[PDB]
């Protein structure tokens, strides 16, 4: 996996761009859209012919003060239209409708701010929070219900950073200040038959509200794979990759090396370190790794404008194999990356509101 | 502690 540089440019704001997603939802025949957020907006992008990002329209918030940090596409499951879903400072989701911008609906419940929103990878309803009040929560957004609340002392203890679904949406991975990486299942008896409720539910048709489960305890707790910040993770499979602000993706499971990940217990003790990407100059914090849909590659970028790709299409995780990509005129941290669905371009965006565009 | 920027 090779790529150059097509083009770039900047948001008028100045302020760090923290998010940037391609929208896998995309309708055939149509353009690639991308959105990114920062400052108190989130703007949308389509990609075209000859590097060009042409600018289309933007949602900015009313408050002045908000921050968005991060954003997640899903669709309507009725119509299919896509929907953009943006968090950040003030602790507000945002449904916003991508083709007029308009804000369909708003959801409240961190009142804290919220570091990244994920939904699940089979059920376009399903959107998990994960929040600086230290707790992750998952809502219904067909039925505007919180199904989940994953917190308690025995949760995280810090600001929760990023988390993740496996590919079946049967369990999450979380991490945050705390250094530590929490599972959560979300195929138990309890929590599948609250997702079925959360669809029952509707208002105008009960006198009750909807009542959220209390999850005070993960199903596997680790601090031993990071010693700083962990701020991104993601399932490959059965593995786990995660990133602190230590310069490296650390490959890794629950257990011994032949534990299998349904049959580990609250009070396993013990995880397997299959590899270990090491990279430089990537000592800040919040700084986010995207793969492609296919999960066949990586990238990240670093503090002084460097990406990093690393093609995992190889028999074991630490045969990756590594390429960077340099701009002599990039040279702001980059925050995030993401790749088109079709893996045909990437898109990094950086801490002075520029925007790289690179083709493959 | 870790900074969330450079600065």
């Amino acid at each position: 996996y090779s790529f150059k540089c097509v083009n770039s440019l900047k948001e008028d704001h100045n302020q760090p761009l923290f998010g940037v997603q391609f929208n896998w939802h995309s309708k055939e025949g149509d353009p690639l859209v991308f959105a990114t957020v920062g400052s108190n907006r989130v703007t949308l992008y389509e990609c075209h012919s000859q590097g060009e990002i042409r600018l289309l329209q933007s949602y900015v918030d009313a408050d002045a003060d908000e921050n968005f940090y991060t954003c997640a596409w899903t669709y309507d499951s009725n119509t299919s239209h896509p929907l953009l879903a943006v968090a950040g400072s003030r602790g507000i989701i945002r449904i916003i409708n991508p083709i007029t911008m308009q804000c369909i609906k708003h959801y409240v419940g961190h009142g804290n701010a919220i570091n990244e929103l994920k939904f699940h990878p089979r059920d376009p309803n399903l959107l998990l929070s994960v929040s600086k009040d230290h707790a992750l929560r998952l809502w219904n957004i067909q039925t505007d219900t919180l199904v989940a609340i994953f917190g308690g002392v025995e949760g995280h203890r810090d600001e929760v950073l990023s988390a993740d679904y496996d590919l079946l949406g049967e369990k999450i991975m979380s991490c945050g200040m705390d250094h530590s990486l929490k599972l959560w299942r979300i195929n138990s008896k309890r929590m599948m038959n609250a997702i079925k409720e959360s669809y029952d539910y509707n208002p105008n048709k009960t006198n009750r509200p909807f009542i959220s489960q209390k999850i005070h305890f993960p199903d596997f707790s680790t601090r031993d794979i990071h010693r700083n910040y962990v701020d991104c993770v993601r399932w490959l499979g059965d593995l786990i990759l995660s990133k602190s602000c230590e310069n490296a993706i650390v490959c890794w499971k629950p257990g011994k090396m032949e534990d299998d990940i349904d049959k580990i217990k609250p009070s396993e003790s013990n995880v397997t370190i299959l590899g270990r990407f090491d990279y430089s100059q990537c000592d800040i914090w919040y700084m986010r790794f995207s793969m492609d849909f296919w999960q066949k590659m990586l990238a990240l970028g670093n503090q002084v404008g460097k990406l990093y790709v690393w093609d995992l299409e190889v028999e074991d995780p630490h045969k990756a194999k590594c390429t960077t990509l340099t701009h002599h005129k990039c040279g702001a941290a980059i925050r995030q990356t993401s790749f088109s669905r079709d893996s045909s371009i990437l898109i990094a965006v950086c801490d002075d509101a520029s925007i790289w565009r690179w083709d493959r | 502690t870790a900074r969330k920027s450079t600065g």
